[PDB]
């Protein structure tokens, strides 16, 4: 259902953090993967939610650029 | 860089879309706290006492956040065992006021466990 669609979103999720170069940390990688395996696996929305807040929060946490605002630019300024 | 960069941009766009699309309350909670600044410095934790440390940029996020000794993020109760300023100097809540607001130097950070 939605179950589906927070699934999907994850695995994206992972992506975006391997794109970010998030590999060069063994732990934090780990860290990432598990997460992503624990919203593949989760059985009900709440364990699928919750694993992906912390998940997500790994790329908000990383001053890196993942800009936020910069996003929001482009989809404005797109429609 | 330059096509990679333009995959990444896609990539990230649509990320951000279909957690719009999702349209739920603790993720839209922590991206729009870290649109205005207030980002938390580890991964969320999911069990309890669990330490969260998350920076707040001013007394405006501050206040709509924090109430007492309770800060309320990612539709979670935290219990707040510290504060910091920039300085790596400890700051009393009582200290976090509209008068003394302007005489600290912020961010501050937040430490708090998970109710």
């Amino acid at each position: 259902s939605k179950m589906s669609d927070v699934k999907c979103t994850s695995v994206v999720l992972l992506s975006v953090l391997q794109q970010l170069r998030v590999e060069s940390s063994s732990k934090l990688w780990a860290q990432c993967v598990q997460l992503h395996n624990d919203i593949l696996l989760a059985k009900d929305t709440t364990e699928a939610f919750e694993k992906m807040v912390s998940l997500l929060s790994v790329l908000l946490s990383m001053q890196g650029a993942v800009d936020i605002n910069r996003l929001c630019e482009e989809m404005l300024d797109n429609r | 860089e330059d096509k990679r960069a333009k995959v990444t941009s896609a990539m990230q766009t649509m990320l951000f879309t279909m957690l719009r699309k999702l349209d739920n309350d603790a993720l839209n909670n922590i991206i729009n706290n870290a649109r205005d600044g207030c980002v938390p410095l580890n991964i969320i934790p999911l069990t309890t006492a669990a330490k969260l440390m998350v920076v707040v940029p001013d007394y405006g996020t501050y206040k709509n956040t924090c109430d007492g000794n309770t800060f309320t993020y990612a539709s979670a109760l935290w219990e707040i065992q510290q504060v910091v300023d920039a300085d790596s100097k400890i700051v009393q809540l009582s200290e976090i006021n509209m008068d003394n607001s302007p005489n600290l130097a912020w961010p501050l950070i937040v430490t708090a466990l998970r109710a």
